[PDB]
């Protein structure tokens, strides 16, 4: 069900804060977020099931596939192949964003 | 490893180009993976079946069929902007305190 | 490739700055691929007091196949031989390459605490488990005492 609750019928944006403000990120910060959890390294050439969106580096995701097992290594679900996937560069583009390699 | 950053050279990665906000209850497109606000999509999607921004086609007949909450960049948003969640959470118990 | 080995340097990383609760794992010597790990039986089970310990074996393809895992110490279980073999369905058919050494630890905790007798190794052992718990619990401490103690 995707039906709006009362709050949500009317909510108003959340701001952006525009000042000089600088975000303090230490090593675990995002760690979860932005950890591939096949090889455990920093998310690389992002792509993204599409049913479940969960984030894996393109070669990992690619390999374990071909490694014959059709899940979402993260929750289960069925996967038919790489088509059920999806390249995610706005993911790159916030890890470049933070740490460029 | 620690690394600090402008506030303002991240917002673009977290915010809504819908409502011009900070994304709230982030909710990805499955078809092109771009984001929005729940509320903001949810609403959009009702008098349209194409994405707001690469105006792929959501889903033939029924666009929230091929949506889907994103807790990963929800839960990225609120750990990078600060007092953002508290606010948020505080904007719903004063409103349902008055309802 | 390297690949493998750079996965398990890494889990080595984690569990060194988050030690799994009542578990503990390793390499066993020198080379990486061969691990040891020692299990405290749970409090939530006639295990309790018992530290039993396990031998790991890396493929070379790790994490894209399950590493090999089993008990050393003799253990009463239906899931669990004499070999110390494990039947645990992430060991086999549902590994997980997101899956870690940590979790299969774990796993293999809440195994001891709910045994599996409807996939038994030891069909005798699930019998008991299943017909008369009494008996079960009564057997697995003593052999816990004996071997794991
Ligand atoms: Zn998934
Ligand atoms: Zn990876
Ligand atoms: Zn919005
Ligand atoms: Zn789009």
């Amino acid at each position: 069900t995707w039906e709006l609750s009362l709050y949500e019928l009317q909510r108003t944006p959340q701001e952006a804060i525009t000042d000089g403000l600088e975000i303090v990120v230490s090593p675990r910060s995002l760690h979860s977020e932005l950890m591939c959890p096949i090889c455990l390294d920093m998310l690389k050439n992002t792509m993204t099931t599409k049913e479940c969106l969960h984030r894996f580096c393109a070669d990992c995701i690619i390999t374990a596939l071909r490694s014959g097992n059709k899940e979402c290594p993260t929750c289960r679900k069925k996967l038919v192949s790489k088509r059920s996937l999806r390249p995610d560069p706005n993911f790159d583009a916030l890890i470049s964003k933070i740490y460029p390699s | 490893r620690t690394t600090r950053i402008k506030i303002t050279e991240l917002n673009p990665h977290l915010m809504c180009v819908l409502c011009g906000g900070y994304f709230i209850d982030a909710t990805t497109i499955i078809e092109c993976l771009h984001s929005f606000c729940k509320t903001c999509i949810v609403r959009y999607l009702e008098t349209s079946k194409y994405c707001p921004i690469c105006d792929v086609q959501v889903h033939k007949t029924r666009p929230l069929l091929n949506i889907r909450s994103d807790k990963t960049l929800q839960d990225i948003v609120y750990k990078l902007v600060p007092g953002l969640f508290k606010n948020e959470m505080k904007r719903r118990r004063d409103f349902y305190a008055a309802h | 490739l390297g690949s493998a080995l750079k996965r398990i340097n890494k889990e080595l990383s984690d569990l060194a700055r988050d030690p799994p609760a009542q578990c503990s794992a390793g390499p066993v010597g020198d080379d990486m691929f061969h691990w040891q790990a020692t299990i405290m039986g749970p409090n939530d089970s006639p295990y309790q007091g018992g530290v039993f310990f396990l031998t790991i074996h890396f493929p070379t393809d790790y994490p894209f196949k399950p590493p090999k895992v089993a008990f050393t110490t003799r253990i009463y279980h239906p899931n669990i031989n004499s070999n110390g073999s494990i039947c645990l369905d992430i060991l086999r058919s549902q590994w997980s390459p997101a899956l870690t050494i940590s979790k299969v630890l774990l796993s293999i905790c809440s195994l001891l605490c709910d045994p599996n007798p409807d996939d038994p190794l030891v069909p005798e052992i699930a019998r008991i488990y299943k017909t008369d718990r009494d008996k079960y619990n009564r057997i697995s401490r003593e052999w816990t005492q004996k071997y794991a103690m």
